[PDB]
Protein backbone atom coordinates (compact mmCIF):
# COMPACT_ATOMS: atom_id res chain seq x y z
CA UNK A 1 0.00 0.00 0.00
CA UNK A 2 2.71 2.51 1.28
CA UNK A 3 4.62 1.56 -2.74
CA UNK A 4 1.33 1.54 -3.99
CA UNK A 5 0.63 5.01 -2.37
CA UNK A 6 3.87 6.22 -4.28
CA UNK A 7 2.22 5.23 -7.80
CA UNK A 8 -0.87 6.16 -6.40
CA UNK A 9 -0.10 10.26 -6.91
CA UNK A 10 1.39 9.97 -10.43
CA UNK A 11 -1.45 8.80 -11.66
CA UNK A 12 -5.03 11.39 -13.24
CA UNK A 13 -6.61 11.20 -9.91
CA UNK A 14 -5.89 12.29 -5.84
CA UNK A 15 -4.84 9.19 -3.21
CA UNK A 16 -4.00 8.47 -0.03
CA UNK A 17 -2.78 5.64 2.04
CA UNK A 18 -4.08 3.63 5.24
CA UNK A 19 -0.70 2.14 6.62
CA UNK A 20 -1.18 4.98 9.17
CA UNK A 21 -5.09 5.25 9.81
CA UNK A 22 -4.64 1.63 11.48
CA UNK A 23 -1.94 2.74 13.78
CA UNK A 24 -1.47 4.11 17.37
CA UNK A 25 -2.15 1.48 19.67
CA UNK A 26 -0.18 1.10 23.14
CA UNK A 27 1.48 -1.47 24.77
CA UNK A 28 3.52 -2.93 27.16
CA UNK A 29 4.96 -6.32 26.42
CA UNK A 30 5.80 -8.92 28.50
CA UNK A 31 8.06 -11.07 26.96
CA UNK A 32 8.94 -14.03 28.82
CA UNK A 33 11.99 -15.50 28.73
CA UNK A 34 11.70 -19.47 29.07
CA UNK A 35 15.13 -20.09 29.57
CA UNK A 36 14.90 -17.72 32.78
CA UNK A 37 11.85 -18.98 33.99
CA UNK A 38 12.62 -22.32 33.54
CA UNK A 39 15.47 -21.81 36.54
CA UNK A 40 12.98 -21.09 38.94
CA UNK A 41 10.91 -24.34 37.79
CA UNK A 42 8.26 -21.99 36.04
CA UNK A 43 6.58 -22.38 32.51
CA UNK A 44 5.38 -19.86 30.21
CA UNK A 45 2.00 -20.63 31.22
CA UNK A 46 2.87 -20.23 35.13
CA UNK A 47 4.38 -17.30 34.53
CA UNK A 48 1.46 -15.79 32.42
CA UNK A 49 -0.60 -15.85 35.42
CA UNK A 50 0.69 -13.13 37.09
CA UNK B 1 4.07 -12.26 63.39
CA UNK B 2 4.23 -10.34 59.65
CA UNK B 3 6.28 -7.21 59.38
CA UNK B 4 5.61 -5.13 56.25
CA UNK B 5 9.23 -3.08 55.44
CA UNK B 6 8.97 -0.05 53.20
CA UNK B 7 12.21 1.04 52.02
CA UNK B 8 13.16 4.33 50.49
CA UNK B 9 16.43 5.19 49.00
CA UNK B 10 17.84 8.08 47.98
CA UNK B 11 18.76 8.52 44.10
CA UNK B 12 21.29 10.13 41.67
CA UNK B 13 20.27 13.89 40.94
CA UNK B 14 18.51 14.04 37.96
CA UNK B 15 15.39 16.16 36.26
CA UNK B 16 12.15 15.33 38.28
CA UNK B 17 8.58 15.29 36.16
CA UNK B 18 5.55 13.97 36.78
CA UNK B 19 4.67 10.51 35.56
CA UNK B 20 1.48 11.78 33.87
CA UNK B 21 3.92 13.93 32.28
CA UNK B 22 5.92 11.82 29.99
CA UNK B 23 4.57 9.90 26.94
CA UNK B 24 6.22 6.57 26.60
CA UNK B 25 6.06 5.02 22.67
CA UNK B 26 8.62 2.36 23.32
CA UNK B 27 10.56 4.35 20.70
CA UNK B 28 10.60 7.98 21.62
CA UNK B 29 10.30 9.53 25.23
CA UNK B 30 8.49 12.68 25.03
CA UNK B 31 6.72 15.93 27.31
CA UNK B 32 4.68 18.20 25.81
CA UNK B 33 6.18 21.83 27.07
CA UNK B 34 4.21 25.09 27.56
CA UNK B 35 6.39 27.70 26.03
CA UNK B 36 6.31 31.17 27.04
CA UNK B 37 3.97 32.52 24.91
CA UNK B 38 1.97 29.69 25.89
CA UNK B 39 3.19 27.83 22.66
CA UNK B 40 2.47 24.09 23.41
CA UNK B 41 6.18 22.47 22.09
CA UNK B 42 6.89 18.82 22.29
CA UNK B 43 10.02 18.23 23.55
CA UNK B 44 12.17 14.51 23.29
CA UNK B 45 13.53 13.30 26.86
CA UNK B 46 15.69 10.33 27.69
CA UNK B 47 14.14 8.76 30.70
CA UNK B 48 16.39 7.27 33.56
CA UNK B 49 13.92 5.28 36.08
CA UNK B 50 10.85 6.36 37.91
CA UNK B 51 8.39 5.54 41.44
CA UNK B 52 6.00 7.00 43.48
Amino acid sequence: AEQIEEVARTVPGVASALAFRLEGGRYINVEINREKAARYGMTVADVQLF
Amino acid sequence: MNAWLQLNTASEPMLLIPSQALIDTGSEQRVITVDADGRFVPKRVAVFQASQ
